[PDB]
């Protein structure tokens, strides 16, 4: 056990931490920083513009969930909030345009808006520092020099695809110098958000709002943010010969390896591994191999949905857990 | 990327609304 | 010292696991005692038995030898018993029944998990209480 | 509701626990169930709103570890603390019950966990079962309690 | 109707793949597994975002009223 | 000073501390759950753990309970300094190897 989740072929064991004094007559597990503090270990396999890896490695499931729940849930981000129609003419219903628009991700750095007071009136609750303003005004014209049996909408007609890209920022004062070097465009401007036939308009303006997951999924910066305990996979007799490659086809392919001249089975790659329990239904590995998933060591991958950086993302979603312990022990508590 | 943001940067967006 | 109750060395039987992954009914035949018994339901993960090996029982109240009404884990450097047994667990004798003349059966749970002491003459150290911890050692 | 528990046909009791309480009462009863401190009492809070008082009683193993039975769980769920005046002592055959190795054992003695025991509100043996906890059983542990 | 922004269960942009996964199918064609897997469309909700889906936006502007 | 963000439900506590339920608005499972983690490393707690009472209410009931030597309050407000540390030293890290790559 210890440490250990266990794999089994029909049940999971050992999913809860036991790392409190409580657990057993020796009260170890006390906590401390200094402790904490030097078993903790941070491990950042990949980094891109929109996707991260790193592997958070001695900390308690409970915190990485808390993590892993704040950057899906409570990390702000700006979405469309308000659609104002000036005129749809299209086939796409309005209710259904505005929900695509708040659905399509802005390339717009949050902190550089300013959250949205509700106790206000309408006409003095949207400010410059609050709101984000994109107009969409696109018009369908059939093309006059169509070449023959052009079946294509794109050259049939003129702006027959309506795209994120179509959505243009409209700077409201400050936000013209303050978005002067980052104008607010869309994260995807590839997203198809409507498609009109000659004679059909889209004429809108949308109003975009720092927002939070919990609230709307419009307002989650992360497309997914996730981990997953570290595979571990325990070879306990030797494998050899051919029953050695019928166990490395039970595993993705670069997860065991085949080893020369010792001709035995050795894991090459656990981290490559999905636990799909497949060497565990073939009953002659049944004594040879042990299954298991180190409890405490987290891959987390973050998939930034275009308006932060990952990195970004997961240091907020920290910070935000630290703000909130804080905010909670300066309140005096009430009988 | 391997550059920090948050340094630099006032987290306004984290302040409760 | 005066609080083991009982404790003979036992001859494990059969251990098999009733559609159970942790936890299996153990039987065992004393030694230097012929009409003692023992089925026990142990975590065989924590410790682990089987058949044909030596088992030491021991039926124990009072282990270590504020009205906070939580029950309170003892200090990490307590000289008690237990330091010198592998596996101990606390329950209670809910049940003695007469299986012959001059043959009891004695009942304990464990938190469920049941153990059955046959013997004949114990009358003065087991009683129907709550104290009562079981110590076994391999 | 309260005083409409038994239907008035019978006498059995009709209000009682539906299929995933059911099966989730038996995870939790069932022997292989063991749970340290810090699991049984999160258990214990989910099992009341958090405001309730809980007397945690002694671990049903003391060595190696502290760990408690989802016997003493469900223990704890009858009588949570020692205001609490439901004392509770019940004797029922569980719906998939097989019978002790030998004849002359008591019923307790069970192969499967098919025999429920409670003396002082404490389960001593048995799963938690539908003849435990759900309708039409005059031996349950909440027609006992009412 | 038209292909959905997000993936139902992730929330990863789908919306944006379609015409991509059009063109992948028709100009240099492959099959719609390794079409999806293209594209970046990895979790099977994204896949099924996509290969069930049916535009039948298409269909609804034959009736298009202001020609 | 926000006084109806955490309250001690008097009704649930004891007498000379050490037993108290504490509900705390605008919370949930993210930080139910890592307190109660953090608090159950405390030595002096027995009982820590949180119930969401209501899925429709934005409320979270965190039950401590001690020994003898502290209070339930005393146990909170250390749980709740020692997720800061832990966060520190997250943060801590991340930057650094941020930085370093
Ligand atoms: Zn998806």
């Amino acid at each position: 056990m210890s440490n250990i989740v266990g794999i089994e072929y029909n049940r999971v064991t050992n999913t809860t931490s036991t790392d409190f004094p409580g657990f057993s007559k020796d009260a170890e597990n006390e906590w401390n920083v200094e402790k904490f503090k030097k078993d903790f270990e941070v491990n950042i396999s990949s980094l891109d513009a929109r996707e991260a890896n790193f592997d958070l490695i001695n900390i308690d499931t409970s915190i990485a969930n808390a993590f892993r729940r704040i950057m899906i849930s409570e990390v702000p981000s700006v979405a469309a909030e308000y659609v104002y129609f000036f005129n749809n003419t299209s086939v796409i219903q309005d209710e259904v345009l505005a929900h695509r628009i708040g659905l399509v991700p802005l390339k717009v750095d949050p902190d550089m808006l300013t959250w949205v007071d509700s106790n206000l009136p309408d006409d003095e609750k949207f400010t410059d520092e609050n709101t984000i303003v994109l107009s969409l005004n696109v018009k369908c014209t059939r093309n006059p020099d169509a070449p023959k049996g052009s079946t294509d909408p794109k050259e049939l007609y003129n702006n027959a695809h309506v795209y994120a890209r179509d959505l243009k920022f409209e700077p409201q004062g400050r936000q013209s110098t303050t978005f002067a070097d980052c104008p607010v465009v869309p994260a995807d401007p590839d997203i198809l958000l409507a498609k009109l036939r000659p004679g059909q308009e889209i004429s809108l303006k949308a109003h975009c709002i720092l927002g939070i997951g919990g609230d709307h999924a419009k307002f989650s910066p992360v497309s997914t943010a996730s981990y997953r305990l570290l595979p571990q996979i325990n070879i306990l007799q030797p494998i050899k010969g051919e029953s050695a490659r019928r166990f490395q086809k039970c595993f993705p392919p670069g997860v065991i390896g085949i080893d020369e001249g010792s001709d035995e089975a050795y894991v090459k790659d656990a981290r490559k591994d999905t636990v799909s329990r497949e060497v565990l239904r073939y009953e002659e590995f049944a004594d040879k191999v042990k299954l298991g998933r180190v409890r405490n060591h987290f891959i987390f991958n973050v998939e930034s949905a275009g308006a932060m950086t990952p990195e970004e993302i997961f240091f907020k979603s920290v910070r935000i857990l630290k703000n909130k312990a804080e905010y909670l022990k300066n309140c005096p508590i009430t009988q | 990327v391997s550059r920090d943001t948050w340094n630099t940067k006032n987290m306004r967006s984290l302040e409760p609304p | 010292m005066s609080n083991t109750l009982f404790d003979d060395i036992f001859q494990v039987s059969e251990v098999d696991p009733g559609r159970y992954n942790k936890v299996c009914r153990i039987e065992a035949a004393s030694t230097t005692q012929d009409q003692c018994k023992l089925t026990l339901d142990i975590n065989v993960e924590l410790f682990p038995v089987a058949a044909q090996d030596s088992l030491t029982v021991t039926i124990a109240s009072s282990l270590n030898l504020s009205a906070t009404r939580s029950w309170r884990p003892p200090q990490a450097g307590d000289r008690s018993l237990a330091d010198d047994y592998d596996y101990v667990m606390y329950g209670t004798a809910y049940k003695f029944e007469e299986v012959s003349k001059d043959l009891i059966a004695v009942y304990y749970s464990f938190g469920g998990l049941l153990m059955r002491l046959e013997g004949n003459y114990r009358n003065l150290n087991n009683l129907k209480q709550e104290n009562a911890y079981l110590l076994i050692r391999r | 509701v309260k005083n409409n528990l038994l239907t008035p046909k019978s006498g059995e009791p009709i209000i009682a626990a539906t299929q995933d309480f059911i099966t989730g009462s038996y995870l939790i009863s069932h022997k292989d169930s063991f749970y340290d401190r810090a699991t049984l009492t999160q258990l214990l809070s989910m099992m009341s709103d958090g405001i309730e008082h809980f007397d945690i009683p002694p671990p049903a193993i003391m060595k190696p570890y502290y760990l408690w039975t989802g016997k003493q769980v469900f223990s704890l769920l009858i009588k949570p603390n020692h205001n609490s005046p439901v004392v509770i002592n019940l004797d029922a055959k569980n719906k998939v019950f097989v019978p002790p190795k030998s004849k002359s054992l008591p019923n307790e003695m069970s192969q499967n966990d098919g025999f429920v025991i409670i003396r002082g509100s404490q389960i001593l043996s048995g799963v938690m079962d539908k003849s435990v906890l759900g309708d039409g059983k005059k031996h349950s542990v909440f027609y006992t309690i009412l | 109707m038209i292909v959905p922004v997000r993936c139902f269960s992730c929330g990863k942009v789908v919306g944006d793949k379609w015409e991509s996964y059009l063109n992948l199918l028709q100009e240099d064609e492959l099959d719609e597994g390794t079409a999806l897997s293209r594209l970046g469309l990895k979790r099977y909700c994204c896949r099924r975002m996509i290969l069930t889906h049916v535009d039948l936006i298409e269909k609804f502007l034959r009736y298009n009223p202001l020609e | 000073p926000d006084r109806e963000k955490i309250k001690l439900l008097t009704q649930a506590t004891s007498e000379d501390g050490t037993s108290a339920s504490f509900q705390i608005v605008e919370e949930d499972h993210t930080l139910g759950n890592a307190l109660r983690y953090v608090i159950m490393k405390n030595p002096d707690v027995e009982f820590c753990g949180y119930s969401i009472p209501h899925p429709s209410e934005n409320l979270l009931n965190i039950r401590i309970q001690t020994y003898g030597e502290t209070t339930a309050v005393d146990a909170l407000q250390k749980g709740l300094k020692d997720l800061m540390d832990l966060c520190d030293v997250v943060e801590s890290k991340f930057t650094e190897k941020i930085k370093s790559m």
